[PDB]
C-alpha cells in the first residue's frame, strides 16, 4: 500500500462487490448493498489494457535467431556468432523480465491511488454532514436514502443538509 | 443509523505476481504472457511440407548418395530437418568445399528443380558406367553417387575432355562436380592412363583449376583414396566450361533454383508429425497467442519472441487477500 | 491524476496563470489575483531539467554503425554482421521509447504531487481558521488582506486569529 | 517528497530514533522519548532487501568476453568483434546505471509513503480526541499515559474518552 | 467573503505526449529530441571535401581505368561515395583479391599519394606500350588502366623480370600487381613466348607465386580472358621482389598513404551539393542539437544516434484540458 | 499538555545517491554494489597455476625456440600471459598457418604432454643434426626450434621421405611441421640436392601438399629465406602421412592435449605475483562479493559483470539533512 488505501486503513475487499474494481456499499433505511464507480474503474480498464498493449507492442521487434554453420577452422566466428546469439537473448529476457516487475508494481499501485481518490471523492463530499470511521466508512448526522446515495455516487451530493 | 463505505473488489484467485520489492503478491487477476508448450511434432508450416532428410545430409542428397534415393526428387519445402550426425553422407571419403556456405544458401531456397545437364550417353571416348565403388554400395553392389559420373579411361586411353553448357534456363543453378585424389601412381595410371592430370572450370565469375593429390592416407570406409567435391551458381545465360585429362568427376544432373524463399536448416533427432503449424520449433511445433515463448530460440513461421524465463505474468487485477 | 490533485478535485486549470506551474488565487477587500510559488515550481523547474539532462547524458553512447562489405562466398558473416547491427538499433530504439513511456507519466505524477503538497501545505496553516471548499479553495472565517495572503505564501501564517 | 512527508511538513529528522526508520516522540507525565513502528519498519526492510536482490539477481548473466585474434587480413571481423563486445558492454552498463536511477527515487518515495501512511494511521485513531499540529505532532485534548502510547503504537487507541 | 485557492498552470498548447498507459495526451509544455530532416544533398564534411567517385568504383579508380581519369590524382578527402552498382570498374573481365580488405582499409585513410615506383621506360627488354585492348577503351581505341603495365614479349622473347623497389619513403605503401589468364596456349605465346609461366611476389611479409590458368571461359565484354588483381602494403623501409617470365600486369604507379584517419565508403546515387556539414547521412546532411535522429543508421562525423522511432517527445510541462 | 509526534531517522552518514531527477542526495543508508580495485598480480586461479611466457610467445613456445627453454616442459595451467608484443617468435623468419585459430584452440586447452613420435635417430638416409641457422642462436651457436627437425642431404642425395605415424594414444595430437621457402635454386641444390620438391600431408581429414616457392625476398633477422609452419589435430587411432624429396621441416615432439577446459590467452605485461584468486583480469587479481567491476573486460574466473561505471551506489536508507 504505496497510498495507503488497499490493505491499509481499508482492512480487506468486498467479496459482494463482483461488478467493478472500486465501489460503495451503504446501509439505510431501504436496506443495504454493493455498486461499483463505473467511471474510476472505467479509467482503470483502460489503464492497464493500454499499459499490457504498450508493453507487448513495445516488444515486437525483438531478436530472430537464423542457423549459421561453421567448420573446423572457423571456431572464432562459430564462438562470434554463439556468443552474439545468446548475447541478445540474455538482454531481452532481462527486459522483458524487469519491465514485467515494474509494471506489475506501478499497477497495484495504481490502484490503491483510484481507491484512495474515490474515498476522497467522496469525503470532501460529505463534510460536516457525516463523519470519519476510519476503515472507509462514513457515519451520517442526516439521512440518506438510495436518491442520496445514487447522487452522492454522481458526484452532485447537496451539503445544504444542516447540521447539528 | 446510515452508512456509506467505499471499497475494492475481492475474489477466490490464487494468481501470484512478482513485484521489484515484493515476490508471490496473490492478486484478482492477471494475464499470462509466456507460451511455454508445443506438441513435440514436427509439422507443415502453413501447409506447405517440410523436407526431411532421415539418415541422409544435404551432401548426401545433393551429390545423390545411392542410400539417399527417397530424395532423387523434392517437392517444394517449407524447412529442411537434419541430424546432428546423419548416417548417410559422403559415401566415398573425401570432403565439399565450401560446404557451411552452400548450407546456408539452402536456408534461402524453397525448391530445387534437378535437370540432366549432361546425358552419361554423351560421354564417347571415356567409360562412364564403371565409375563404381564398393565404399558407395547399391543394394550390396557398388555403386556411386547419382548425380555426378565418375569418368574413367576407356581403351587404355583418357582423351582431354573440354565441355561446355550454356544456361538456357531463367533460373540460377546449382552445378555440382569433384575431384579424384588417388592413393598411389598405379590407381593414377589404373584409372586415367595420364601420370599428371589436371582439371580446369571456368564461367563468367569462376576461374579455377584442380590438380589431383596422390598420396597415401589412412583408410576411412576402407578407402585411402579421396574425393574433392565442389559446386557454384551458374546465372542465367552464362556457361560452365570443363576442361580435364583425368581425375574429373563430371557433372550430371544440376538444380534449378525455382524458389526462392525463406527457409531454415534444422538440426532435429524427430521425423515428421502428420500435422499443420504456423510456428515450427526444433523439439515441436507451437500454437499460441501468447506474445513469447521460452521452448527454443530456433524458429520458423510467424512465432512468439524467445525468451529465457520459465515465468512472465503480468497484474491485471489489485492485490488479494 | 495518481494523486488526484490535478483533474481531480481541481477541475482544471487557469489561464490566468503565467508565472509557474503551481500558484494561488486570492480574492479580498482590496481585489483579487494570481501568484506562482516559486518555490515548488523551482524544485519542479530543476526535477524536470535533471529529468531530460539525465535521460540524454545517459544514451550518448549507444551504437554506432561503420560499413562492411562482404564477398559471393561470405553470406554468413554478412548476415551476421546484419543481424548484430539491426539488433542493436532494436534494443537502443526499444530503450528510447521505453524510457520516454516510463518517464512521461513520472513527470506528470510529479505535477500532480506538488499540487497536491502545495493545496496541503496551506490546509494545515489555515486550519479551523478556514473551511474547505472541496474545489482546492479555501473560504476565510476572518479577513485576510495583501499581507496575510503573502504570508500565506512563504509559510508565516499565524494561526493566533481566534475563530468562531 | 514526492508524498509530502519527509522535507515536507515533517521538517528534518530524528537523531534520537536509532531503533527504526520510522517512530513515534511522546511527552507525558511520566516523561518523554522515542520508539520506532517495528511494523512499517520491517515490512521497508523487506521492501529494500528483496529490491536489492531482485536487481543483483536479475543483472547476473550479463555478457561474458573472451578474446579473440585476428590477422591482418581479417580487419573487418575483427573490427565485428570488437563492435559487438563494445556494443553489448555499452548496454549493460546502461542498463545497470538507469536502473540504479530509477530504484533509487522508487525507493526514498517508498519511505515518504511509509512516514505519511504511519502518520495517517495515528491521525485516524486520535481524530476528536486531539489536534493536528502540522509538523506532525499531535496535541491531546485528554491524558495519555505510556498505556494509551503503547495502546495508539499497536493500533488499539480506544477512542472512547470524550471531548471538549 | 474572502477566499485563497490553489491551482496550476494552463496554456494553449497542443503538445501531445505518450505514457504507459495512456496515449496522446495533451500538455502545456514538451521538448521534441528526435531529428527527423536531412537536407538531401551531400556535404563537406568540416571543410574537408568527399570523394565522390560517379560512375567508377574503388576498383576502377585505384587500378587506373582509362574511363575513371577524374580520379587520376585526389586530394584529402572526407569520405567516399561510391553507387550501388558503378559502370566503370573492371573494364579488362576478372577479380581483385582481397576486395572487401582493402575497402575497408579505404574506410581508414583520409588521403593517399600517387607516386611512380617503375617507370615505363624502364622496360628494356620487353614491351611496355602494346598493352592494351578495346575492352579497356580510352576515346574509341584500346587502352588499359593506367597506374598497372602489360607487359608483353619484345622480338619475340620474354626474359625472366627480376625488379625489387625499396621503400624509402615514411609512408606506407599500397602497391597493385596483376596476372594475365589468357584463353588458349596459342594467345599465351602470342603475347610472352614462353608456354609455362609464373609471378613470384615477396616481402618481409609476403611470399606468393602466382601462375597464370589458360582456358576457355565464357566471354564478359567480349573476352574470355581474365585479369586477376593483387595489392599489399609495403611497410618504410621494406622491398618488394618481382620475378617473372610471363603473364605479369607490372605495378607502375603506388599509393602513399600520408593521412590515416576515420573515414567511410558511402553507398549513394547522390551526387555533390555545395554545401557544409557535422553529420552526413548517405540520404543526406544534418544540421541538429537533437540527440536522436532516425534518418540512417550510418553516418559520418558529430551526429546523433540513430534511432527507429518517427516520434519520440518529452514532456516538460503538466497535463492539459 | 501530551503530545505524540511521527518521524523519520536520521544519522550522520554523508553517503551520497544520484536519481533520475536529483544528483548528490545525501542519505541515511547506502549499499555499494561496485567494485573498483584489484591487486596489480598476475595470481594462481584458485590454486592452479598461469603460464607465463616471458618474452616468448605461443609460436617460440610450441615450436621450441631455443631461447624459449624455460618452457619446454610445461605443467597444467590455468591460463596463459602472453605480451602484446614477444621477443622470441619465429627465431627464422616466416609463419605459420592458421595461427589464430591455434591460439582459440589454446583458449580451450589446460595442459599439454610432450611426447616423442619421431625420433632424430630414425632418420637413416637424411642428415638431421645439420639443420640449423645463425638467426636460431643457441648461446652464440646456431641452433633451431627444438621439436621440429630440419633435414637435409646427406651424401649429396635427398631420397623420398614416407613416414606415418598412427596415434595409438587416447588423447588428441597437436602435430606440427614445416616448409622451407629458400632464396635461390643454389641454396635449393646445396640443401636438398633436387631442384624440384614437394611434402604431402594426409590423415583422415587432412590432404595436402606444399610445394616450396624459391624466390628473392627482402632480409628479416638476415636472412631472405623463410619458414611456413602447419599443425594439425590428430584423432585417437588415426595416422598422419608424409611423403617429401626436399624442404621437409619433419616433427619430433607433438603434444598430448590431456587436459581440455576454459582457458583463456591474456595479454599482459605483468609477472607473475605470489598469491592466489578467484578471479583475474590482465592488470590484476579481484578478491570481491560485490556483483560489479570497471577494471577489465577480460576477466577469468568465478567474477562479478564488467560494467564502463565509475560509480554504481544503491540506496537502502532515507533521505538525510
Ligand atoms: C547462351 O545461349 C544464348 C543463346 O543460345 C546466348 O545468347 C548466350 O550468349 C549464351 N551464353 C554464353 C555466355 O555463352
Ligand atoms: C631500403 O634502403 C635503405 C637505405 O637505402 C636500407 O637501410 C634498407 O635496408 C632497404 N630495405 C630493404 C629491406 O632492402
Ligand atoms: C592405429 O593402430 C591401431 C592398432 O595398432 C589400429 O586399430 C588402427 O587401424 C590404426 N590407425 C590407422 C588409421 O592406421
Amino acid at each position: 500500500g504505496l497510498f495507503g488505501a488497499i490493505a491499509g486503513f481499508i482492512e480487506g475487499g468486498w467479496q459482494g462487490m463482483v461488478d467493478g474494481w472500486y465501489g460503495y456499499h451503504h446501509s439505510n433505511e431501504q436496506g443495504s448493498g454493493y455498486a461499483a464507480d463505473k467511471e474510476s474503474t472505467q479509467k482503470a480498464i483502460d489503464g492497464v489494457t493500454n499499459k499490457v498493449n504498450s508493453i507487448i507492442d513495445k516488444m515486437n521487434t525483438q531478436f530472430e535467431a537464423v542457423g549459421r554453420e561453421f567448420n573446423n577452422l572457423e571456431r572464432r566466428i562459430e564462438n562470434l556468432n554463439k556468443k552474439m546469439e545468446d548475447g541478445f537473448l540474455d538482454v531481452w529476457t532481462y527486459n522483458a523480465e524487469l519491465l514485467v516487475l515494474m509494471e506489475n508494481e506501478r499497477t497495484l499501485d495504481f490502484h490503491d491511488s483510484n481507491v484512495k481518490n474515490l474515498y476522497d471523492k467522496v469525503r470532501l463530499q460529505l463534510r460536516d454532514n457525516a463523519k470519519e470511521l476510519g476503515n472507509g466508512c462514513f457515519e451520517f448526522y442526516h439521512k440518506c436514502d438510495n436518491e442520496c446515495m445514487e447522487s452522492i455516487r454522481n458526484g452532485t451530493y447537496n451539503y445544504p443538509q444542516y447540521s447539528e | 443509523q446510515d452508512q456509506i463505505c467505499i471499497g475494492y473488489h475481492a475474489n477466490n484467485s490464487t494468481e501470484q505476481v512478482d513485484t521489484i520489492m515484493e515476490k508471490n503478491v496473490t492478486v484478482t487477476h492477471a494475464q499470462d504472457i509466456l507460451e511455454k508448450t508445443h506438441n513435440g511434432k514436427l509439422c507443415d508450416l502453413d501447409g506447405v511440407k517440410p523436407l526431411i532428410l532421415r539418415d541422409c545430409s544435404v551432401a548426401g542428397w545433393l551429390l545423390g548418395n545411392p542410400m539417399c534415393d527417397e530424395f532423387i526428387n523434392v517437392p517444394e519445402w517449407s524447412y529442411i530437418v537434419e541430424k546432428a550426425n546423419p548416417t548417410n553422407d559422403l559415401c566415398y571419403p573425401g570432403s565439399f568445399n565450401d560446404y557451411e556456405e552452400l548450407k546456408y544458401l539452402l536456408s534461402r531456397i524453397n525448391h530445387f528443380e534437378k535437370i540432366q545437364i549432361i546425358p552419361k550417353s554423351s560421354w564417347s571416348d571415356h567409360e562412364a558406367s564403371s565409375g563404381v565403388s564398393s565404399a558407395c554400395p547399391y543394394l550390396g553392389s557398388p555403386s556411386f553417387f547419382r548425380n555426378v559420373v565418375w569418368l574413367i579411361k576407356k581403351n587404355s586411353a583418357y582423351p582431354t575432355i573440354k565441355k561446355s553448357y550454356n544456361n538456357t534456363n531463367q533460373e540460377d543453378l546449382l552445378v555440382l562436380w569433384g575431384i579424384h585424389h588417388p592413393n598411389d601412381a598405379a590407381e593414377q595410371t589404373r584409372l586415367y592412363q595420364n601420370p599428371t592430370t589436371y582439371i580446369s572450370i571456368g564461367t563468367s565469375t569462376l576461374n579455377q583449376r584442380l590438380v589431383p593429390k596422390i598420396a597415401t592416407r589412412s583408410k576411412v570406409n576402407g578407402l585411402s583414396s579421396r574425393m574433392e567435391f565442389f559446386w557454384t551458381i551458374l546465372k542465367p545465360n552464362d556457361a560452365i566450361n570443363f576442361e580435364s585429362n583425368g581425375n574429373f568427376i563430371a557433372p550430371e544432373y544440376a538444380y534449378k533454383i525455382v524458389k526462392k524463399g525463406d527457409s531454415a536448416i534444422m538440426k532435429s533427432e524427430l521425423e515428421y508429425g502428420n500435422c499443420n503449424t504456423k510456428c515450427q520449433t526444433p523439439m515441436g511445433a507451437i500454437n499460441s497467442s501468447m506474445p513469447f515463448h521460452n521452448i527454443h530460440p530456433l524458429t520458423i513461421g510467424e512465432c512468439p519472441k524467445y525468451v529465457k524465463s520459465n515465468r512472465l505474468v503480468l497484474a491485471t487485477g489489485l492485490r488479494n487477500s
